[PDB]
């Protein structure tokens, strides 16, 4: 389990830990504010799919610390010893950088935080790529 | 300098100089380096080797790998070999740390006093050797067993008196009075600090134990990690990598093998207890959530693999041990621990059984150590109603069973709550006739207790030896008791509480035991026809038993109006009145003169008057009580079924209950 | 809701103390057992129902306390009345005491420990009494 | 795409919300054309719905429930086909899992 | 920078009158302040430009600098001990404020009563007299009112939001239970009034203040 950070069009490795915590939060219908109720012209609306996703330890890039919209992959051969196929790219391209202050100061440093981020979206609904 | 993880890997923390901790595991798998030291400097590596292959210290972590490791706790105090601490308190004296063992062992078997004066001697021997950190240990831990042994014959004094039948004084006055002197002026918390530096700045690892609440970086960090674990069973986060699950579980252990190592008697300590019950209550709760567990699209596949958290001996000792009997309902009732895998069950029926015979020893020959047997029984308990998770043999269930039903006080198992566990027995494996003999001999020595001829079967859930008779009747349709059938020609009308015995008794008697019995002597009050149902001798309401419902039912009256007027209500939990309606509930009896009856019982309005019956008025939890062919054809009737649809929508989301669930799928479709 | 533990033999507290926790407990075990169900003639609906009860501060009376099957009875009243008010006296006719040792000791201090009680039912089932 | 996912021997399942709502419309009815019936590996849900009667009910998950509204669970709820296996997959799923939409779901349903 | 060169001040001018207390506040809250810029210029000049995206520097190098100099090779478990031995004796209230673990007892109460609690409410017991959900909810607020009286810095640590989020949510999921719950002929609403707790505005900020989305959310899922 390890994480290779990039900068989207850039292409800059921002930094490498591991993956500990990965959410896939499904969509609800509760909030019944979704429109076209009465009507019901036609079945649309898909789901409001919310994915979050932490590390354990970066180590940022020293290049990229010289010069002081990103994408992001993982590796996973771990079930079944399939290491020659089976290969799952986690693609999320483009990964909002996000994290909390979270000033605990109790059990001093280590090293880098658990990094909060989530997988925003486009135009065209690419939230999570299997390749 | 550096951080060693719980899994065994280390991290550099604040090491801002050479990486020597690294280095050392540099040298880890290079053969040739370890050769280029000095002879004595080679040795001392290779005892760091030992050391840490001991301790679980793994490589680096970058060199991760495989992390998965089971520890093991060699002690075996842990293991509750309780005859080999009898043989190993004997075996005279070789060492300071052999004494040291003695002395824990015997606080845990009981003999609390001689473990207080073998603590006190080897303080007096510790002066020299610089072996402070036994003397620290063994100071420690006669302070705890003073504190142990304080309470315990204060719980003589107070709440022992009732619980006994009578005050037990296992320690002598002068012995209390000697305990409290050495113990005067003694503040534990500067113990560290107040006992040579040389200890301080070289076992600076062991000042976390002086004080009294050492147990609260452990606790606030497992509270934090439940915490955490709870956020990602709410939030169905899969959790990569290395899991709080694994780390929460090897840390318990860790915890559990330092303290049963080393002798530290606050292995036996409450919060230990609660420690351990915390712990392993929330493990229980993951594991069951990650069988119930929905299979998402995305991390579906991950390091975890199919019943990724197996129950394990060791795991079952602490749920033996740290547990009580009603938090294991709780557990029961949140998790069912029938579907997490057992695994070395065959490592874990020895245990049950070795329990048994300690058992056995202790209510059988002379007396019991009554200060073992309160620091003893919790486990006892806890151990024999996890049983019915685990598959046993014919003759581990036997010495089992013959335990349960021979040597238990009733002061702490009465005899209805012998039943209960008597079924989580009987319902794992199929009874054979060899546990049938045993209990079959449990009934008729309770025939024999009736010498006073005052003894009442007593019991807190209601059921009597009625139940035991059931079980025999369902697992043997035919099945006859000698001993009991052959009491009956020598009781002539002399014994009326053994007369009423043999009623609920019935069915393991003889046809001339019987003939005997209904001769002369049969139903004449109320009681015994709800008894001849579920024995079988009453099946029919005939026009002399209908007779008998109602004029008991007519004497509830009298009360009822004289307590309105001084506006008392009894509400006495007889629950006769619901028996009486559910069978005219299906109009099985049709005496009119007791539908008269009303606004006595709500359970009673309910089945004689359905549709008229007040609902408001109605409990949820009377249905739990009722049988199944009833709420099955009942659906699409539509005179009833309505009514309680309210209730029966309200409680799948209102309630978790799977109980109240399974009724609305089976039924009511 | 102060609680007075009496005696069955002769009426005398045994002591006093305030309720701490009664549960009731909802659940029963199915398991095709009880009954007759080998042929089934006729109903019984004798479900076992438990009750439990525990105080917090005892006061163990010295004349009980001299001599070194037992009952109790206790009053609920709550000042404000509102517009519901009944002289609700809980009583079991047989309990049993079922303290553990329940030693924990690491704060130093146990003071009056929590006394738990089960009744129990002899005959027909006449505990949970509220007369 | 698909086929020549398996040039490099690995096969896709993206989490786009393009398939799903393929499959709902031929449910609905309110696509009518028979190309697009021949479309089957891409989604699991697409599959579920263009072809409800050959889908692997093994490949079913629970929360795609939670997603349709009741209209399109109402429409789903007594086909005579779906019904069956319906209602034995949420059975399961209502005791292992806690949520309280899908206790709504069992509700408004099969009464 | 201002408040860590304001709380020298403050120590400094306290030579006098004999204040003690006000000088051990301020030298613990002089530590505290430290301790949450240490991670400060850590998640500036580390963690590169994550969340913003330009890299800010509130405190000057210079700053930076000096602030070590003094605080190098600073342990708080002593500070009492360091403390002279009238005050020691006469402010002892306050000894447990020099350890850096000082949440931990609050929390291990808390813990122990969630265990309680979490237990009570699963085998329908009924919590007669002094309720176990209450004394929870009157520690929080000795603990958030000590705490935010005597102008302590520690409330806006992680560790003391984790001891109120966890109190917190524990009084919302209790009081939800309270309300959902099945009725008993023997536990009948004598004099209870049904939910009993209610959202006072002290209850609001704490849930405004320590509380996280993805906490919350779980929070409402749930409850």
């Amino acid at each position: 389990a390890d994480v290779y950070f990039k900068r989207k069009s850039d292409g800059k490795l921002v930094f490498t830990a591991e993956a500990q915590t990965a959410s896939f939060s499904q969509a609800i219908s509760e909030e019944k504010l979704r429109g076209g109720i009465g009507n019901k012209p036609l079945y649309i609306l898909k789901s409001e799919k919310e994915i979050n996703l932490t590390v354990k330890n970066a180590f940022f890039d020293l290049e990229w610390l010289a010069m002081t919209e990103v994408e992001y992959r993982t590796i996973a051969y771990n079930p079944d010893t399939e290491e020659v196929y089976s290969d799952i790219y986690i693609q999320f391209p483009n990964v909002s950088p996000s994290g909390e202050f979270e000033m605990s100061l109790e059990n001093g440093n280590a090293l880098a935080p658990e990094i909060k981020f989530e997988a925003l979206a486009d135009t065209d609904t690419d939230e999570m790529a299997v390749v | 300098d550096y951080h060693f993880e719980v899994n065994g890997t280390v991290v550099r923390h604040k090491n801002k100089g050479f990486g020597y901790m690294e280095r050392f595991f540099e040298l880890k798998e290079s053969c040739d380096e370890r050769s280029k030291l000095s002879k004595k400097q080679y040795e001392r590596f290779n005892a760091l080797f030992n050391f840490f292959e001991k301790n679980g210290v793994i490589c680096m972590a970058k060199d991760a790998g495989t992390l998965n490791t089971s520890i093991e706790i060699n002690s075996l105090a842990y293991h509750g070999k309780y005859d080999v601490m009898k043989k190993f308190i004997e075996e005279q004296s070789v060492s300071i740390e052999d004494d040291y063992k003695k002395a824990f062992f015997l606080a845990c078997l009981g003999r609390w006093e001689e473990s207080y004066d073998l603590y006190s001697n080897i303080i007096l021997n510790s002066i020299d050797e610089s072996n402070g950190c036994v003397y620290y240990l063994s100071q420690i831990n006669r302070y705890r067993i003073y504190q142990s042994i304080t309470q315990a014959v204060t719980q003589f004094n107070g709440l022992g008196l009732l619980t006994f039948g009578r005050h037990y004084k296992p320690f002598t006055d002068e012995f209390l009075a000697r305990i409290e002197r050495e113990m005067t002026n003694f503040n534990i918390d500067d113990l560290f600090n107040g006992m040579p530096f040389e200890f301080q700045k070289k076992y600076k690892i062991l000042e976390f134990l002086s004080d009294n609440q050492f147990l609260y970086d452990d606790t606030v960090k497992l509270f934090e990690l439940t915490n955490k674990v709870r956020s990602e069973m709410s939030e169905g986060s899969y959790s990569f990598g290395m899991s709080s699950d694994i780390v929460v579980l090897l840390r318990l252990y860790d915890n559990l093998r330092f303290l049963y190592e080393n002798c530290l008697w606050s292995v036996s300590f409450h919060e230990f207890h609660q420690y351990i019950r915390n712990s392993m209550s929330l493990l229980i709760e993951k594991a069951e959530y990650e069988r119930t567990r929905d299979i998402d699209e995305l991390g579906f596949s991950f390091f975890g693999k199919k019943s990724g958290f197996f129950m394990e001996y060791y795991d079952f000792v602490n749920i033996s041990r740290h547990f009580k009997i009603d938090d294991i309902k709780n557990l029961e009732r949140s998790c069912s621990i029938d579907k997490i895998r057992f695994g070395e069950q065959e490592k874990i029926e020895e245990y049950l059984v070795g329990i048994a015979e300690e058992i056995t020893k202790q209510f059988s020959a002379n007396g019991m150590n009554v200060v073992f047997y309160t620091q003893f029984i919790s486990e006892a308990k806890a151990a024999l109603y996890f049983a019915k998770y685990v598959k046993l043999s014919e003759e581990g269930l036997g010495k089992i069973v013959k335990a349960l039903l021979f040597y238990f006080p009733e002061r702490d198992l009465d005899i209805g709550k012998r039943y209960v566990w008597l079924e989580r027995l009987t319902k794992c494996n199929e009874l054979p006739k060899s546990i049938i003999s045993i209990i079959d001999d449990f009934l008729v020595l309770q025939a024999e207790k009736h010498i006073d001829q005052n003894y009442s079967e007593v019991s807190s859930n209601g059921l009597y030896s009625r139940d035991y008779g059931a079980l025999i009747k369902h697992f043997e349709k035919n099945f006859i008791s000698k001993r009991l059938s052959e009491i009956t020609l020598c009781l002539t009308q002399d014994k009326q509480k053994q007369i009423d015995f043999l009623f609920k008794l019935l069915p393991l008697l003889s046809t001339n035991a019987k003939s005997h019995l209904l001769s002369f002597k049969s139903v004449e009050n109320i009681n015994d026809l709800m008894n001849g149902i579920r024995i079988g001798l009453i099946d029919e309401f005939t026009p002399e038993h209908e007779e008998l419902i109602i004029e008991y039912l007519e004497t509830r009256k009298v009360n009822y109006i004289v307590e309105k007027e001084k506006g008392i209500q009894t509400f006495s939990s007889n629950d006769y009145m619901s028996t009486f309606g559910i069978w005219y509930f299906l109009e099985e009896i049709n005496n009119s003169k007791m539908e008269e009856f009303i606004g006595m019982d709500d359970q009673y309005d309910f089945f004689v008057d359905p549709e008229n019956f007040d609902y408001k008025k109605f409990i949820p939890s009377w249905l739990k009580n009722y049988n199944d062919k009833l709420l099955g054809k009942i659906a699409g009737n539509k005179h009833m079924k309505h009514h309680v649809i309210e209730v029966l929508k309200e409680r799948v989301k209102n309630s978790n209950d799977k109980r109240y669930l399974e009724i609305l799928m089976n039924y009511f479709i």
